[PDB]
């Protein structure tokens, strides 16, 4: 029994050592994941509207070619 | 009848290394392993702790264990350190930490196979193996935690031999980490189980007697072996030498411990010397008798007034008259015959060797099995929970495995061991 004992001990400390390992790994791909969607919809969003303001330049200079 | 030795770890290196030192003196074998003394009485009984190798030299029966290569490499540099058969140095790497764990379940579980293998080697040149005999401190990771683990497995191996250890006790006043108390207990729990007989090497009491009664105002680790190495001759004298005696291992676990849990044993000697300084009137047989039974004299930090004597061993060393030895041990007992048990007739015994130990004319070495010596246990369990109660430190464990279920059930055999010798001092 005491050995049995033993090496479930050392098994947890290998389970625990091994559990932390993953699940930091697993914390930073998700971290590095969200952040790349998060920066690049922000990316984004400056340009929607970016060029959003060059549609206006087209519908304003469409309407001084309705002046003539 | 053969006895393998094994020191595991800082300290069962540092003071194994001293017992080997002491006793190849004792019995004229040198550094080189050759043997150059005047009696035969030297080499009558040399085989129970020496092997005798070709070109008739004397090897120590002792394996040499620590997890870190340090203390192991002092110890080859040391004064005898060659007379040490090197294949039985074995050891890893990593250290254990002081942490009970790495030195029971983790680091030493690795390296304890390969110790068990020189074990072996050992017990099979062995004529007739009487056992086994382990100095170790249950305060640091190695010799506590792998130490005890070593004695599991031998005790698997060998179920019917005799397991005998030194076991250094951990103290405040000399103390390496906070965690001594934790790492102590959990081998204390291993001891109860797994020995017939332990001799409890105190450090607080080392510490006192060092300080109070040798007047050392700071006294070092080689102060306390100084202390330690003539309690460790004392006791092995009547398996050494030459006697009317002749004891073995079982004889002594068999006379000595009434039930098999207490088999914990308050060493004792006298005269306290301090290295070096030799003091030149040889004791008076009154002197040893009152000094030897003398609390100032005990190794392990407990009042003998607190406790009765369960059984006593006492050993004399030198040119002395046995009538006089018979005549003032028979007169400390009917003086003080409260403090030793009704119920175990005739409970003390005594023997003589004429062979003092180096530098000393006239020496008396105490084996008492006193139920005093739960104080000890006491002092250690309250460390103990007084961390453990906000499970201070606790994660330096659960890292490498362990529950805290297993801390409450050595905190729970203690203070049943605790329990049972408070039994027998109302009896
Ligand atoms: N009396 C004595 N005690 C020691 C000595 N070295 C260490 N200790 C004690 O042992 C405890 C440390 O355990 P240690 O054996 O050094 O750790 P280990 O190497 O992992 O076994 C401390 O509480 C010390 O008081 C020594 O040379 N003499
Ligand atoms: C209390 O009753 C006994 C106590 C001890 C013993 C004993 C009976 N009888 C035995 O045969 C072994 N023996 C001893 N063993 C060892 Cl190793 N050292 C000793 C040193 C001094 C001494 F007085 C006895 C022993
Ligand atoms: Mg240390």
């Amino acid at each position: 029994e005491k050995r049995e004992h033993e090496r479930e001990v050392i098994q947890k400390a290998i389970e625990e050592n091994n559990n932390f390992i993953k699940m930091a790994k697993e914390k930073l791909a998700q971290k590095m994941e969200s952040n790349k969607e998060n920066r690049e919809a922000h990316l984004a969003a400056m340009l929607e509207r970016l060029q959003e303001k060059d549609k206006h330049a087209e519908e304003v200079r469409k309407n001084k070619e309705l002046k003539e | 009848r053969e006895i393998v030795h094994i020191q595991a770890g800082q300290c069962g290196n540092q003071i194994g290394a001293k017992f080997w030192e002491v006793i190849s003196d004792e019995h004229g074998i040198d550094p080189t392993g050759s043997y150059h003394g005047d009696s035969d009485l030297q080499l009558e009984r040399i085989n129970v702790y020496y092997n005798e190798a070709t070109g008739n030299k004397y090897v120590p029966r002792a394996i040499l264990v620590d997890l870190e290569p340090g203390t192991m490499d002092s110890v080859r540099s040391g004064p005898f350190g060659q007379i040490f058969r090197p294949d039985n140095f074995v050891f890893g790497q990593s250290g254990a930490g002081n942490n009970w764990a790495k030195g029971h379940y983790t680091e030493g579980a690795e390296l304890v196979d390969s110790v068990l293998d020189v074990v072996r080697k050992e017990s099979e040149s062995c004529d007739c193996l009487q056992g086994f005999q382990l100095t170790h401190s249950l305060g640091g990771g190695t010799g506590s935690g792998m130490g005890t683990l070593l004695i599991s497995k031998i005790r698997e191996e060998y179920p019917d031999r005799i397991m005998n250890t030194f076991s250094v006790m951990p103290s405040p006043k000399v103390s390496d980490t906070v965690v001594e108390p934790y790492n102590a207990t959990l081998s204390v729990h291993q001891l109860v189980e797994n020995t017939d007989e332990t001799y409890c090497i105190d450090n607080e009491a080392l510490y006192d007697i060092c300080f109070r009664t040798l007047k050392l105002t700071t006294p070092t680790y080689g102060d306390l072996n100084h202390l330690v190495s003539a309690t460790m001759s004392g006791v092995t004298t009547c398996l050494r030498f030459p006697g009317q005696l002749n004891a073995d291992l079982r004889k002594l676990a068999v006379n000595m411990v009434p039930f098999p849990r207490l088999h914990f044993f308050m060493p004792g000697f006298a005269p306290l010397t301090s290295r070096g300084s030799q003091q030149y009137r040889a004791l008076t047989v009154p002197e040893l008798t009152q000094q030897m039974f003398d609390s100032k004299n005990m190794m392990a930090a407990c009042d003998p007034r607190h406790g009765r004597y369960l059984t006593v061993a006492a050993i004399f060393r030198g040119r002395m008259s046995m009538k006089e030895v018979d005549e003032q041990m028979l007169n400390v007992q009917n003086k003080n015959s409260s403090y030793f048990v009704e119920w175990i007739p005739n409970n003390v015994k005594t023997a003589v060797c004429d062979i003092p130990p180096r530098g000393l004319k006239m020496s008396a070495t105490f084996i008492g099995n006193s139920t005093a010596i739960q104080e000890l246990f006491k002092r250690i369990s309250e460390q103990f929970t007084a961390m453990f109660r906000r499970k201070a430190f606790l994660h330096w464990y659960t890292g490498e495995g362990m529950d805290e279920m297993e801390f409450t059930e050595a905190e729970s055999n203690m203070n049943d061991l605790v329990s049972e010798y408070q039994q027998y001092q109302d009896a």
